[PDB]
């Protein structure tokens, strides 16, 4: 039964959860009462089970459901027992650049975002490499601040990352990919809102800049350091004797 | 996170202190001067500091253990450079060593839950098998390619080898020259025998260890350990078995002759007051038997005895026996078998056993054969398990011929031989003999003969420097001094309470006799003096001349017994720490040897 | 059992319920009653010890029960044995 809603709840990955829950219990059930239906690695078997008790119910879905040989041959079985940019015009889909950006394990609501972006505007295209490479780096210096902001060692190791992800030595069309999607997707609503949610405008603070660049020398330029800092820095020299 | 549970576990490191002292810091600061790479730890220390450890740590513990592995690690690596610019390039994983108390649970209450989890219990050993060799970290080359790598492991002594870097499938050679390995053994256990059904025999588990958890123990140590329920391989089924991570001995069960011999220094002054009292001797016959009774004359042999004497060697070999021999003699009652027991108590290193050996129990070397390969191990002897040591004896009546023999000439030369099929055996015993006897119904021996009880009429008279009739006849009041002595044992404690308040003056109880005894038993340098001398050559002729007449009237006299004197007076003396003697014992040698002649002439 | 224990004199009525199986006899019944429950051991201070559990030995012709009562108390005690020499035996009575 654990294993039986694991599997049935790995299809996100109201009467659904419940009447799939039964449709798989019984349907296991009528698949072993016989002696009919053997040779069958329990491996795989809550699959096309799930399949065909989605077909049940009241509403199916083909897509995102079966997601394979012997997928074929058991529901017969069954249904009878019962560069990159160099590269010109190149093609993606939804998954494809699911896969490139949950690389990066970032959530899948900005991927949906990326991908509205293109299924939109993937039409007057030279190639996508650029357009998503770009959007998905301006996801994570936007998200990523924090763990940049104290640590200075990662902005190597991210752009490191995705220039052999798609396979450069070169970078400087990196650069462009990021400043020149900026300079597109620079004003929407929805940009707008995870400005305000992550907060970098530019990587700072507003109530910072904001008197960075009104007119003012109580701009706090941080070269001096914080209390905690040192607070915590005395620690390593208290033990300093051993 | 994981770093998160590092640095809460590394600050318990530094940051712990129990007593107002650092606990484990200037642990590690010694363990390294050993060169040890290890530590001791308790986890019942953690509980108090910390519980973001704990509840994890028990239930995924490899998890979380490599961990505190490399945390130590790097601990050390700031204190050995730090050290290095103190005063005065290779520094591996350090073994992680730990303990507890909070329970023992049995073999028996154990299930298939729990499993891989921590788990505390209670055994006996068996397994001193072999130290088998793991790897650490092993250099490869290709032997195509000539291709160069390297590969280490951790903790699991997961993957192998690699498959590929044409060179096909298998292209490694492991070169051994530059590699690196560790040892373990396998080791068992089994359940207390007393705490166990009726019926069926018992259940043993295997165990593993690795690099100074190693060799800590030879069987028959019951110990308590604590370890995780581990795997690996009817129907479909793995094998259960255990990986140790915590080992607790007693610290010294069954009496090892590689003992202690570097005694502290806080115990040297009081042991030199005593050295120094003129009431030692009187004070250790006051306390030898504290709730027995009377046979001072014997209690006053005994000290004499475990003390041993002159260990001297000549540029031939015939050693002298550097101890002595002795033998009771006499009825039931008398306190003849209570010493006996007792004795084994207040001993460092010594053995008791009944005769023609006990269960199971050589009373000699009872040589035999390897269960595997078939091949040849001196196993056994209570006259070897004891060397350097005193033997307690009860029955010496009923010997066997062959048994009696060996130890009949130990009590002489203290080296049994055995030259059977094809081992070729000269084992030292060196060992001093208690012995016990049974008179042939009782008493009428005064009214006969000295023997009339055995038929080993020669050894007794010879081979012994300490024989008594250790009787009195029915004195109708030493009946009620002796019952009134030893009625207020049993309830009151006042014999017990007596030996208290006289310890608070001037006796001493079990253990610190026990160690003045150790000590000066391997310490002293004795020696007697030539003016000593001339003073019982006289007592010798004289006796000699003496019972001439009265043994040629009809009714023994040995060098041996001429020799024995020698070395008793020299342990009378040996317990003020003297290494010269003159007669202020040597009379009290022949004022004890006399109750010998008494008897000799009935 | 602490009401009956200290209310007059049980034993007379231990003997008369110890073990049925013969009616025989009463007084070596009375000695094994001793052996059952076991004394009290001590030591003066760890030394000087003293037995506090108790030891029997019968004897007689074989024509009246010997071989009954034992193991009715094999039957009857807590943590007891039937153990024997050669023949018949759970074990050879050592350790091996
Ligand atoms: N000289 C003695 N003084 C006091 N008690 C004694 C003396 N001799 C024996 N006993 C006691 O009587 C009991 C019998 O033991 P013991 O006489 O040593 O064995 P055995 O009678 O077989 O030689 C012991 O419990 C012991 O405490
Ligand atoms: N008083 C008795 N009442 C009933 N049966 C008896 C009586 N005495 C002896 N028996 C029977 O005779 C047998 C005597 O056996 P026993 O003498 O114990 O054999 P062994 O001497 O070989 O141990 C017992 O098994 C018992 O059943
Ligand atoms: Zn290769």
């Amino acid at each position: 039964q654990h294993c039986v809603a694991e599997v049935l709840r790995l299809d996100p990955q109201s009467g659904y959860l419940k009447k799939l829950t039964n449709a798989t219990s019984i349907l296991y059930n009528t698949s072993l009462n016989k002696v009919m239906l053997k040779q069958d690695e329990e491996v795989a078997r809550c699959h096309i089970c799930a399949y065909i008790a989605s077909q049940k119910m009241n509403e199916k879905h083909m897509p995102d459901l079966c997601y394979p040989k012997k997928a074929k041959h058991l529901m017969n079985l069954f249904r009878q027992s019962l560069s990159l940019l160099v590269k010109k015009y190149c093609k993606m889909t939804t998954e494809e650049i699911i896969r490139l950006c949950n690389d990066f394990e970032l959530p899948r609501e900005v991927a949906y975002k990326i991908v509205d972006e293109y299924n939109i505007n993937a039409s007057r295209l030279v190639c996508p490499w650029q357009l998503v490479c770009g959007l998905v780096l301006n996801c994570t210096f936007i998200v990523f601040n924090e763990r940049r902001r104290k640590d200075p060692r990662i902005d190597h190791f991210i752009v490191s990352k995705m220039c052999s992800l798609m396979l450069t030595s070169k970078v400087d069309d990196v650069i462009e990919c990021v400043k020149l999607v900026k300079e597109l997707i620079i004003g929407e609503k929805w940009f707008r809102d995870l400005q305000i949610r992550y907060d970098d405008f530019d990587g700072i603070r507003y109530d910072e800049i904001i008197f960075r660049k009104l007119g003012s020398m109580l701009q706090t330029t941080n070269i001096l350091v914080t209390d905690d800092q040192y607070n915590i820095w005395k620690k390593r020299i208290e033990m300093d004797l051993a | 996170d994981n770093t998160e549970i590092i640095k809460s576990f590394k600050n318990f490191i530094l940051e712990f202190r129990l007593d107002s002292q650092f606990i484990y810091r200037d642990q590690l600061r010694n363990n390294i001067l050993v060169k040890n790479y290890s530590l001791t730890v308790n986890m019942e220390h953690l509980i108090g500091y910390n519980e973001d450890i704990y509840k994890k740590l028990s239930d995924e513990p490899s998890d979380i253990i490599p961990l505190f592995e490399t945390a130590i690690t790097q601990v050390a690596k700031r204190i050995s450079i730090l050290s290095r610019a103190q005063s005065a390039n290779s520094l591996p994983t350090f073994q992680l060593i730990l303990n507890s108390n909070a329970n023992q649970i049995p073999l028996r209450d154990l299930d298939s839950e729990h499993v891989s989890k921590i788990v505390r219990l209670s055994g006996i050993i068996i397994s001193t098998s072999v130290l088998s060799s793991r790897a650490t970290y092993l250099s490869i080359m290709c032997r195509n390619c000539r291709h160069t790598t390297s590969i280490t492991i951790n903790n699991f002594n997961t993957v192998s080898l690699p498959r590929s870097c044409n060179c096909g499938p298998d292209p490694y050679i492991i070169i051994h020259e530059s590699s690196k390995f560790i040892d373990q053994q396998f080791l068992k256990l089994q359940e207390i025998p007393e705490l166990v059904p009726v019926g069926e025999m018992p259940r043993n588990l295997t165990m593993t260890c690795d690099r100074y958890l190693t060799n800590k123990v030879i069987p028959g140590t019951r110990v308590t350990i604590v370890g995780i329920y581990s795997i690996y391989n009817g129907v479909a089924i793995r094998t259960p078995y255990i990986k140790i991570l915590g080992i607790q001995s007693d610290v010294e069960t069954s009496s090892i002759w590689n003992s202690v011999t570097m005694f502290t220094e806080e115990e040297e002054e009081e042991f030199l007051q005593l050295s120094r009292n003129p009431k030692l001797y009187e004070i250790l016959t006051n306390s030898i038997a504290p709730s027995i009774f009377g046979n001072e004359d014997i209690k006053k042999a005994i000290v004499c005895l475990l003390m041993g004497g002159s260990k001297k060697i000549l540029p031939d070999g015939m050693r002298l026996r550097g101890d002595i021999n002795v033998l009771l003699l006499g009825d039931p009652g008398t306190a003849k078998s209570q010493l006996l027991k007792f004795v084994e108590k207040v001993s460092p290193i010594a053995v008791y056993t009944s005769g023609k050996g006990s269960s199971a129990a050589g009373l000699t070397a009872s040589v035999q054969r390897d269960p595997m390969t078939r091949e040849f191990y001196l196993e056994g002897g209570a006259m070897v398990l004891a060397d350097g040591g005193v033997v307690c004896i009860d029955e010496f009546d009923k010997m066997r011929d062959e048994d009696r023999v060996a130890i009949h000439e130990a009590m002489e030369q203290q080296t049994i031989s055995i030259a059977k099929a094809g081992i070729t055996t000269v084992l030292n015993s060196r060992t001093s003999v208690l012995a016990a006897a049974n008179p042939i119904y009782g008493r009428y021996d005064d009214l006969k003969s000295p023997g009339d009880n055995i038929d080993f009429q020669t050894t007794i008279l010879s081979r012994f420097d300490m024989i008594f009739i250790v009787k009195d006849d029915h004195n109708e009041e030493r009946d009620i001094s002796i019952a009134n002595h030893v009625i207020n044992i049993h309830t009151g404690n006042a014999n017990a309470m007596q030996n208290q308040q006289e310890e608070n003056g001037s006796e001493i109880s079990i253990e610190k006799m026990k160690r003045y005894i150790t000590y000066c038993r391997l310490k002293c340098a004795p020696r007697l003096s030539p003016q000593a001398a001339e003073k019982l050559s006289s007592n010798f002729v004289t006796i000699r001349k003496q019972l001439l007449i009265n043994e040629l009237e009809s009714t023994p006299i040995t060098i041996r017994q001429l020799e024995a004197i020698i070395r008793i007076t020299e342990s009378l003396a040996k317990l003020e720490l003297s290494p010269i003697a003159q007669e202020r014992h040597v009379d009290e040698a022949i004022r004890l040897f006399q109750a010998s002649t008494m008897d000799a002439a009935s | 059992f602490r009401k009956i224990s200290r209310d007059r004199g049980i034993i007379d009525k231990i003997i008369s319920s110890m073990a049925p199986s013969i009616y025989g006899h009463r007084d070596i019944k009375t000695a094994v009653a001793c052996s059952l429950f076991g004394g009290v051991p001590k030591n003066v201070n760890g030394k000087h010890s003293i037995r506090g559990d108790i030891n029997v030995l019968l004897l007689g012709d074989p024509g009246t029960a010997k071989s009954q009562i034992l193991k009715y108390v094999e039957k009857t005690a807590h943590r007891a044995v039937f153990a024997t020499g050669q023949g018949a035996s759970a074990v050879g009575l050592t350790a091996s």
